[PDB]
């Protein structure tokens, strides 16, 4: 199957 | 089958986008087709952790006007399998513009379309102001840099 | 070493002439086996330009975060119209 | 790092880079070599402030961080003369005219 890029449920953080 | 495309690996890699530009930054994902799909932007100077793939390929770019970003310097970034849990960054930034470019950005931001040629400047910098950037036609040139 | 920029009100603007090559103009013009009159160009603007240079020379093949160059609506038309005639 | 700067006095504008542990001293052997002025007939400041031949440009307030290459630390430059005091002058650049409708917010 095809598997996408996805982003986990977090906070951002400041650089 | 297009020369850039992801490869479906299936092979989990971490990355951390570093937004390392004044810009909102929209990171880019060619599918496994070759088509670029967007994912969610990210402000100026802040990071965020992804789940990416091997061998899967990101541009990125200003999420506004669709201007040119670099990630590591360069115009596609690929994560690698991750080496003892360490994430591989995107450390993402302006490039070098021409003045010229960067001239024709601000006008851009400034000046609606439809009144371009209201302007009172030299008649061929018009079509200049209308060719704005545009992720295809950077694909495509990508695709013929590539080749040669 | 430098070459000496002349803005349109007679400002004088000394550059290190590796910098100032960076405008495809200018590098043609220096090109051969100094003083260049640019009297098109309005001194608020020239001086941006040769800002522009120091910028490019030390931005360019550098790892480091590249801050915006940054460009005041009120100048934007002219520094295009000097930007496209020194392609820089 | 270096330090960006524009060395000023009258309608002469030098661009030039230096490093921050560099000293005022070395600076005017800059100038010297591109306006033929020996050091001790220069005067360099930073604002209203001479600056002192032995004082490096950090510890003049020039830093990398506020001397940057796209917007450059202004230096003002005034020549001594054998009888006379020379006011630091620079003389502004020109304007920009009105912005025009169409590029208005």
């Amino acid at each position: 199957e095809a598997l996408a890029p996805y982003i986990p449920m977090d906070d951002d953080f400041q650089l | 089958r297009p020369v850039l495309r992801s490869v479906n690996s299936r092979e989990p890699s971490q990355v951390i986008f570093c937004n390392r530009s004044p810009r909102v930054v929209l990171p880019v994902w060619l599918n496994f087709d070759g088509e670029p799909q967007p994912y969610p932007t990210l402000p100026p100077g802040t990071g965020r952790r992804i789940h990416s793939y091997r061998g899967h390929l990101w541009l990125f770019r200003d999420a506004g006007t669709h201007d040119g970003l670099l990630v590591n310097q360069t115009e596609l970034f690929v994560p690698s399998l991750n080496v003892d849990g360490q994430p591989i960054f995107a450390n993402i930034t302006l490039p070098v513009y021409t003045l010229k470019e960067r001239c024709l950005q601000v006008v851009r931001s400034l000046v609606k379309p439809e009144n371009y040629r209201r302007l009172d400047i030299v008649r061929s910098l018009y079509e200049d102001l209308e060719d704005h950037p545009n992720v295809q036609k950077d694909l495509e040139r990508l695709t013929q840099e590539r080749i040669a | 070493m430098y070459v000496k920029l002349i803005s349109s009100d007679g400002h004088e603007f000394i550059v290190k002439r590796e910098h100032a090559l960076t405008s495809g103009t200018i590098k043609a013009m220096l090109s051969g086996p100094n003083e260049v009159n640019f009297r098109e160009i309005p001194s608020h603007v020239l001086s941006k330009v040769c800002m522009y240079f120091t910028y490019k020379v030390r931005y360019t093949n550098s790892s480091t975060e590249i801050p915006e160059f940054p460009i005041a609506p009120e100048i934007a038309l002219e520094l295009l119209m000097a930007a496209n005639f020194l392609d820089c | 790092m270096d330090v960006f700067l524009m060395i000023r006095r009258h309608k002469t504008t030098i661009f030039t880079d230096a490093k921050e542990s560099s000293t005022v001293f070395e600076l005017k052997r800059i100038v010297e070599g591109i306006l033929k002025r020996p050091p001790d007939e220069q005067r360099l400041y930073k604002d209203d402030q001479l600056l002192d031949d032995g004082k490096t440009l950090g510890e003049c307030g020039f830093t990398s961080q506020t001397a940057r290459p796209q917007a450059p630390a202004t230096v003002g430059l005034a020549f001594r003369a054998d009888d006379t005091f020379e006011a630091l002058c620079i003389e502004p650049f020109s304007s920009p005219p009105e912005l025009p409708d169409v590029m208005k917010p």
